[PDB]
């Protein structure tokens, strides 16, 4: 079915520009619309969409309505201009999901066998690659609950297209690209420890909270399982590198050797040729 | 009577369907419609752009369905903003995006409907990322040849847009037409996330993910050694000697600075041992 | 295509493969390259019909 989704900045903006539409008139809830997907393969892609007036009451927390006269005839519009573009699901800006979201997908399953919902974010904050994606399946449960319909997270990734980077990538103009090979990889390293070890502390504090409160989630078992896959090397005191010690510097063996060999001859190219051309102009002029 | 140079405020949402709907018609030319509000004579804004059915038999003035707009405006009422129509646009991917013979026939028809009806063209081909490309024009009336034929006041917004002058046939259409200025009213809220969504997705996906060892340096040493002798024969070729050969010639680049950065790639990637671990 | 170019398109769409063995003369629209109907008959100009003769003014009794 649906494994991963591809969200373009163009269709994501179609949720963002509608945040100006109903944001000025208010009032409650969020921006919600129906998603037009482009499915060429198991990997899902999204090009365009259409935003529909939508509201969700608080009291009355289970009340939701799409406008389906907007959904029907406007489909024949986008279908007439683009035959490949069709509705794969819906979307909204979240930020989180209330329990009522179970009924939005099951209603529109007449349009698509499986409707994928995309939670987006109009204001970028944290922690990383934004928005979100969910898929609607039924896993029931191990405890014996009646059949449980819970949306499972779908990994979301941004993607590009020809001719769409004209105006999009133009307006920024302030970015330095990249530079690959010097700063590009090292800034990630400073962040790879930051973003790597912050979720380490956020989860290890919530995993300690388990014993305290919030149990379940037990989880189970996914938590410790892949944590023990992380445990191929801990790495703890001290590094257990006795076999990887001589191999540590042995990987730095040729990297330092070439860096010593290149800088020697690069100098011979830089130093000699500079002295030659310099004294040819300098002393022959005066 | 009084005519002042117009300034076009385009929304980042209206910029989407210009290139996107134009990409769907590639290679063939499409016909769209511009949506916006007329503030005054010297400024104009396009707040929305929508897609219209592409013509596989060629663009015509009847390609725009009036019941398509009448059903669209009604759907814009239940949508947040029901703004009145303004003008039209069309893609021209196959060439340098100039107004064709059909574009002038649909001018007097659209300029009768709406006052301005700015003619807007767009092309995918001229660039990819860092150029505005697109196009825009506005019909100056040929009946005005009796009157003064050189609008507009506040000139160089035209005059500067009259640069580069874009070859000949394009500005050959400057007879009976005059282009219009396109500036971006700030969407920067969306434009700030446009940079954040683009670069974060391009930074190692987590920034973590991405962060032929000696052999890649054995393949590099062929570029770091076997390339040296073909590079270091040139200073012996600079020795004539002396001097019958035409000079100067500079062979210093680009291999020297490439092997420099080649070590910059290999040194900081080897620092991943010291960086990631401890 | 008789222009000396050769193209690649899915099976028509409309008239199916029931007719016929590989032909010519069929109509197709501009660069869209879709064939609506398989059109007869053969070719060309005076090669198809050399001369059109109704009947002579004389009969076999004239000898
Ligand atoms: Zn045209």
């Amino acid at each position: 079915a649906v494994q991963k989704v591809v969200v373009h900045p163009l269709v994501l903006l179609s949720v963002v520009d509608h945040f100006n539409r109903i944001g000025k008139v208010g009032n409650q809830k969020r921006v919600v619309g129906v998603l037009l997907g482009s499915w060429q393969k198991k990997v899902l892609d999204v090009s365009n969409s259409f935003a529909v007036p939508f509201d969700e009451d608080d009291k009355d927390d289970s009340v939701w309505f799409l406008d389906h006269d907007y959904l029907e005839n406007m489909y024949g519009m986008f279908k007439k201009v683009n035959a490949r573009e069709r509705i794969v699901g819906w979307y909204h800006t979240g930020p989180k999901l209330h329990k009522n979201d179970i009924a939005i997908n099951e209603l529109m399953k007449r349009y698509c066998p499986n409707s994928v919902l995309v939670i987006i974010d109009v204001k970028p904050k944290d922690l990383g690659l934004p928005t979100e994606a969910y898929i609607s399946v039924e896993e029931v449960h191990d405890d014996g609950t009646p059949t449980s319909k819970t949306f499972e997270h779908v990994t979301s990734e941004i993607g590009a297209e020809e001719a769409e980077e004209v105006g999009v990538e133009h307006l920024l103009r302030d970015i330095k690209d990249t530079t690959v090979g010097t700063l590009s990889q090292r800034i990630t390293n400073q962040v790879h420890g930051l973003k790597g070890l912050n979720s380490k502390l956020l989860d290890i504090r919530s995993y300690l909270e388990k014993v305290a409160t919030g149990k379940l989630p037990i989880n189970h078992q996914i938590i410790y399982q892949l944590q023990d896959v992380f445990n191929l090397l801990p790495d703890v005191s001290l590094q257990e590198f006795v076999k990887a010690f001589y191999l540590k510097t042995n990987d730095q063996m040729v990297v330092v050797y070439l860096a010593s060999l290149i800088r020697s001859v690069v100098a011979l190219h830089n130093l000699i040729n500079n002295k030659i051309a310099n004294r040819d102009a300098e002393k022959k002029e005066g | 009577a009084v005519d002042t140079a117009e300034q076009v405020y385009i929304s980042s949402l209206a910029l989407l369907k210009m290139l996107k709907h134009g990409r769907a018609g590639v290679p063939m030319e499409v016909m769209g419609l511009m949506l916006g509000e007329f503030v005054d004579d010297y400024t104009v804004r396009v707040i929305d752009v929508f897609a219209m059915p592409q013509s596989g038999t060629g663009v015509s003035v009847e390609a725009v369905d009036p019941v398509f707009q009448a059903k669209m405006l009604d759907m814009l009422k239940q949508t947040g903003r029901p703004e009145m129509v303004v003008g039209w646009y069309h893609s021209h991917p196959g060439f340098g995006c100039w107004l064709s013979g059909v574009d002038i026939n649909t001018q007097q028809s659209f300029e009768a409907l709406s006052e301005r009806a700015v003619a807007v063209v767009v092309d995918p081909i001229q660039s990819v990322k860092g150029k505005v490309v697109i196009d825009a024009f506005r019909l100056i009336n040929a009946n005005m040849m009796v009157l003064g034929h050189e609008p507009r006041q506040t000139t160089s917004n035209l005059g500067h847009l009259n640069k580069p002058s874009i070859q000949a046939l394009i500005h050959g259409l400057n007879r009976h037409y005059y282009s219009i200025t396109i500036n971006y009213r700030k969407n920067e809220l969306e434009q700030k996330m446009l940079l954040n969504l683009h670069k974060k997705s391009w930074m190692e996906g987590l920034t973590l993910q991405d962060y032929v060892v000696k052999e890649m340096l054995e393949l590099a040493k062929n570029y770091n050694k076997a390339v040296e002798e073909e590079d270091k024969m040139t200073p012996e070729q600079l020795a004539i000697k002396n001097v019958g050969k035409q000079d100067p010639k500079r062979h210093l680049e680009e291999h020297v600075d490439v092997l420099m950065t080649s070590n910059i790639v290999q040194c900081l990637a080897a620092m991943l041992d010291t960086v990631v671990f401890k | 295509t008789s222009t000396r170019q050769t193209y690649f398109l899915p099976v028509i769409g409309l008239v199916d493969a029931e007719k016929l063995k590989p032909g010519d003369l069929v109509g197709v629209n501009k660069d869209s390259y879709l064939i609506l109907e398989t059109l007869p008959t053969e070719y060309d100009s005076r090669v198809k019909a050399m001369e059109v003769d109704e009947r002579p003014t004389e009969q076999y009794s004239d000898i």
